């Protein structure tokens, strides 16, 4: 008995060779392989396969290779591949990717993916499943920002801040042991993973290091606190001892040095260069040259992503507000203006496409949009396909190479940069079950269901008073994973090794899962998945023209994007 | 009679900044090819290497400009600026690591500046 | 509909603008939140219409005049800022001194 | 180099001799002194002063005189003065008022106000900063009342109730050990400071005292529970032993006695007379004479504040609902009517202006508006300036004397009355960092940011999905101080000394800061800051005419107020 | 706009009134919450217009009549209470037996 | 009014429909949430009018046509579901393929 491909895909989701359009973009992903056995697909419902004695095993206890949760028929989009599989979760972690069901009667069941009495089912047929987004440039300014992030598929927030204080409104910094302790306590009520950055400023080691011992997961060097050669040096000395990452927003003003002076202070040590294009900050006009260096892990923030006809016009007033500047001070305006360059924004699109900028991030509420990291990643990829063509690496008319390059920018690469990729950042066995389901028509725009530690935390769902959950109004809502004490088990607070060793979680009464930051001093650009390119980037100091391999990098701004007015009510 | 909610009615007169401190005027050039902007409270001797001026005259001093303002030097631009004396303990730590102690140590500060290529040391 | 948090919040602005416009239409001089609501909803609807950010930065100065609002309201509003989905994605419109 | 005054004030906020209009009132406050050193003002942002090696010290650890938080350039309005200073916070307390920055290079830095690696910054330039309001007449009826209070700058709620039960809807009473324990537990989730009043009723000591031992912070005597000579006496005997305050709403009906009988039962002991004018309750018509006595701490509730053309018409139906009365019972209506007198309401305006009524309060949800204590204080002051003129005590055309008299009514005086002024109620070194920032255009109307225990708890802030926090809609929102376990460290539960000694917090699992009620039996009218006047108040039993020093006190109702239709959407 | 909690809530009342008025205009007899919403929004808009509390206490009895509402609705509404910002600050309007 | 949770939420739908109808009236092709809002509010108002579930299941297919909406919107909406109080209590209306 044979099933035609259209009918097969409508019942079980796509299989090998089938393509799926991402939202209303012109990007197509192709199923590379499929772990199923045709005829033994898992499915749940009335009269379906996952029933006792049939596709559900009735013999084994939860310990005997049985799952807590099976996602059936997922189309996985990940740096590791674009492929069809069931995903098995147990103890809040991904334990199997393969084929779930009952070895009693089905062929090809992955041995630890038994559907048993203990197993819940989520139907992923017809959905794209990705890792939760890892946003490493978060300003903690307004707690309402968490749901905004969850709604666009973000599951980890790394950054700093104490609320709408001017320091936090400008910089991703939770300063000092007391503010850090307070924000670790606040984090107990935030339904998302969190890591906190201390102030990467000082000329003595102890004031910086005591933040790490207090529970910070990294440091932020920011020009608004003095991005001086001394602060850069001391922060990196601390980071090398503590095994945490340092993010830098460099000296735009060139007050104490030019880019080359900052690089000399870094002295070959590992660093995460935030908003490397420079609208979000850094040595004017040439900061983006950072992204050529082997010891730099470069990210963009999102308002420059991608280059559009309205991009430049929004930026001056945005910057003035964020950095507490005054319109009537000419040098304030000159500083702001110096950061805003169509030449570097246009080149930034291309550097993403070439794998020279490795990461995306938001800059949430401080020149960035908390719920648009994922959104703008795909808009950038789409613009580049339209303007540059399919990448040379592609085959069979699919955009799989580009899709892997771009998904890596907001999943695995930020996790690697931060020292947290042992826990999060990809759909791999042994990692925490932070998973996002998307309907392809809404891919990258509005997440269907966001799973955190194996329980749904956020979902687009309808009328709670209705007979079923689909009637209007369908809106983003927090789910049971966020309620009561379950918020503790479904989320991770990432902390330094020293704070963990010193018992900070017990001292503060933290009940969340505690994640250890590690292995972030022994990495470089080479470790950025699908985005590992080192090169000499030349930026003309007069014209701001950007050159790589002797070629000027430029492209046009676009008047329209996909993933925009078709979807949004405002 | 028109009411502007929360409006100020400021007193007469003017505010003198850095009152009673010695002032010094010096010429400074940006010899580099990118702009350099210098804030009110940076120890003046520790600014960007490619600013050319008599470095000794920046020791223990900063710009005599309102707190939070700056002087901007475009590439190749020479300007005359007025400096005031640092106050408090007259110690500087960090920044460019030229001082790390009393600003009285002019010989040490200049030795370090010269060795590191800060322009304008005799 | 798949409403996200911002879509839900921004419905309120439209509603407050409708309220304020009814008040204006029956002859009332508008107050501070009324004036802000009208100008804000104007901006977001302009984005929906496909105007540019630059167009709205200027048009926003011509929505209400001082004779439309109570004494002191023009001086209370230093600027109005609003984000909306333009044809090219979300952008910020800042209108300086919208009521002279 | 000199800066003109207009430009100075626009950059750093006003300085000595400058005046600021309070909202749209005709009240002007003048800066009395300024702790800065001109030229060394602290400010934060891009290229600003608070940067490492400059205005931020890079040497000292958090213990070495470094702050957790600096509010820069605040215009303080407090009973202690109207003046310009930086405010330094550490461990959740105000530790310095003076000049912050870096002693390395700045003149005049207050020694314990170093901006270091550990320091967050809030820009207060151009803001008025006051202590959080202390509302001592709160009915705990609807938890939604907390945000209403925070939005108008209230940070402490003292009162009683169990929710919308008739006892609580009428009286500020949480009755008995079990209801008190339950409400102490509820309080763990309320983002505001709290103290709970037990029922001040009984003819034996033990039933009253066991409430104090259970964790009550005071008692309420209320006529709806029988404001008899016995209940008055026993409550005050308990209070004198326990060192807590007693609030009284006296026998309006004159059922068991006239005012003189209540005063005889009080027998010279300290008492807080609620709604002393009497619309909110008390011996008809002459209760307000209480406010002349040295042992009485007199407050008003807010619906009579100030006397307006619509005041009388709203009151009858309000009272009927609150006190569970029936329109068809003539004596119910007669009781209600007996409380509502334009003669005493008009005199109440003047008694406030003369410093004879010392405190304001809400009466939240039981003949009072939870978010209008601060609002109506300033409307009263403005009305009195318009009708009475500047006070004789004023100078240079400022209203500073009136401003200090009136701010004291809702900050320091209620704190003194309750025995909590060692912790809260003013901007002074050593007190808890409950601070409210106001834009002058919104002063007394809508708070900008409300700081609780050194962390922002509530703020007027915009779109959480935007690039910056200023775009619309700007509305009041809970901030990180209210989230997770941080709600425990940023708020105080005030309790009796005996309950604390007996381990009630541990017994109930209370995690909030625990404040001790003390020193409230050894005070009197003389201890009410700027409102310490004792005098014979004569109230004519026939005409309700009020006389002080042989002079009739009367004024006209007004048709319009400031701080009203310019600001509110409804 | 600086919306406080009450301003946000009371937007809902205006919206419910607009809904109810559309229902009335297309010929429907109004139900309990519809009737309450219309009378409530009427009161709050009257305050905004600068009417007195006493005026609104009486006008509130003439907004809807029994032929505008379903059977039993007049007897279900013993009173309607609403607070709004009058020229002289927030005041409470109580309308007894608004529909005879 | 005694609003329950659903009554509060469903006010939003009516508001979004009013917004969308204004956008349509000024000549815009409607997007996905706009189209869903209009059809949903149509259904709930139809229930209020006393139509049957079966009537609304069919009428819901004739509210908007493909020329009223942006490219791809018809194919994005597989069905719309809404519950409302009919004369005989709450019922669910499912409209399949409302825009051809
Ligand atoms: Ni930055
Ligand atoms: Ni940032
Ligand atoms: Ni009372
Ligand atoms: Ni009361």
């Amino acid at each position: 008995m044979k099933i035609n491909r259209q009918q097969y895909a409508e019942s079980y989701g796509p299989t090998v060779g089938d393509q799926v359009r991402l939202a209303d973009t012109d990007l197509w992903i192709e199923v590379e392989k499929d772990y199923t056995t045709y005829g033994d697909e898992a499915n749940f419902g009335g009269g379906k396969v996952l029933r006792e004695g049939m596709g559900e095993n009735g013999t084994y206890t939860r310990t005997e290779n049985v799952l807590d949760l099976l996602l059936t028929n997922a189309l996985i989009l990940d740096y590791t591949g674009i492929y069809k599989a069931d995903i098995g979760v147990k103890d809040g972690y991904i334990v199997g990717i393969g084929k779930g069901g009952n070895p009693d009667i089905m062929d090809g069941v992955t041995p630890n993916m038994i559907v048993g009495t203990a197993t819940e089912v989520i139907a992923a047929e017809g959905k794209i499943v990705t890792a939760g987004g890892i946003d490493t440039h978060v300003h903690f300014i307004n707690p309402d920002q968490v749901d905004v992030a969850l709604a666009n598929g973000i599951t980890t927030l790394f950054g700093g801040g104490t609320g709408p204080a001017e320091g936090s409104k400008a910089t991703t910094v939770t300063p000092g042991p007391w503010n850090i302790e307070k924000m670790l306590k606040s984090t107990e009520g935030l339904p998302i993973n969190v890591g906190i950055l201390g102030k990467g400023h000082g000329s003595s080691i102890a004031p910086i290091m005591e933040q790490i011992d207090a529970g910070a997961a990294g440091l932020k060097i920011h020009e608004d606190w003095g991005a001086t050669p001394a602060s850069i040096d001391r922060s990196l000395t601390v980071a090398d001892e503590a095994d945490v990452q340092v993010a830098i927003h460099s000296d735009t003003l060139n007050e104490a040095g030019f880019l080359e002076d900052t690089l000399r202070a870094i002295n070959g040590r590992v660093i995460h260069s935030f908003h490397v294009e420079g609208a979000g900050g850094g040595h004017a006009p040439d900061i983006m040259a950072m992204a050529g260096h082997p010891n730099v892990l470069p990210s963009s923030t999102n308002p420059t992503r991608p280059f559009t006809v309205n991009t430049i016009d929004e930026h001056l007033d945005m910057l003035m507000v964020c950095h507490h500047l005054k319109q009537n001070i000419p040098e304030d305006v000159a500083f702001a203006d110096s950061r805003i360059r169509p030449e570097t924004i246009a080149a930034e699109d291309i550097l993403h496409d070439l794998g020279i900028i490795s990461m995306m991030s938001t800059d949430a509420l401080a020149m960035g949009r908390a719920g648009e990291m994922v959104l703008r990643t795909w808009q950038t990829a789409d613009k580049m396909k339209k303007q540059r063509g399919p990448l040379a690496e592609e085959k069979n008319g699919s955009d799989n190479f580009r899709a892997k390059r771009y998904v890596s920018k907001y999943t695995i690469n930020p996790a690697i940069a931060q020292g947290i990729a042992h826990e999060v950042g990809s759909i791999e066995e042994g990692k925490f079950a932070d998973l996002v389901l998307w309907e392809p028509k809404f891919f990258g725009v509005k997440a269907d269901r966001v799973i955190k530690g194996g329980i749904i935390a956020y979902a687009q769902i309808g009328d709670p008073s209705a007979s079923i959950p689909t009637p209007q109004p369908v809106m983003g809502r927090r789910m049971y994973g966020t309620v009561g004490d379950l918020i503790h088990d479904t989320n991770i607070t990432f902390m330094s090794k020293s704070s963990i060793q010193q018992g900070v979680p017990a001292k503060l009464g933290l009940k969340r899962r505690i994640g250890t930051v590690k292995n972030c001093r022994n990495i470089g650009k080479k470790d950025m998945k699908w985005n590992d390119v080192t090169t000499d980037i030349d930026i003309n100091p007069e014209t701001y023209e950007v050159k790589v391999d002797g070629e000027v990098l430029t492209c046009e701004p676009v008047k329209e994007l996909p993933m925009a007015q078709r979807y949004f009510l405002f | 009679n028109y009411i502007v909610p929360g409006e100020y009615r400021v007193a007469e007169g003017e505010i003198e900044i850095n009152a009673g401190r010695e002032k010094t005027t010096i010429r400074v050039s940006n010899t580099g090819d990118r702009p350099i902007q210098v804030g009110s409270h940076i120890h003046f001797v520790e600014v960007n290497k490619e600013l050319l001026f008599d470095r000794a005259e920046g020791i223990g001093r900063r710009l005599n400009i309102p707190s939070g303002t700056a002087a901007r030097f475009e590439p190749g631009e020479e300007m005359e600026v007025e400096l005031t004396e640092l106050g408090g303990n007259r110690e500087v730590f960090g920044i460019s690591d030229l001082t790390n102690g009393s600003v009285d140590n002019k010989e040490l500060i200049l030795q370090r500046a010269k060795e590191l290529g800060y322009k304008g040391v005799e | 509909m798949h409403l996200n948090p911002a879509e839900k919040e921004k419905l309120q602005i439209f509603l407050a603008s409708e309220l304020a416009l009814k008040r204006k239409a029956r002859g009332l001089k508008l107050n501070y939140p009324e004036a802000v609501a009208i100008i804000t909803s104007f901006i977001m609807e302009g984005a929906r219409d496909g105007k540019t950010v630059a167009m709205l930065m200027e048009e926003g100065k011509h929505v209400l005049t001082r004779d439309d609002v109570m004494e002191g309201v023009p001086e209370m509003i230093d600027d109005i800022q609003a984000e909306a989905t333009f044809p090219d994605g979300t952008k910020l419109v800042t209108v300086h001194n919208p009521i002279s």
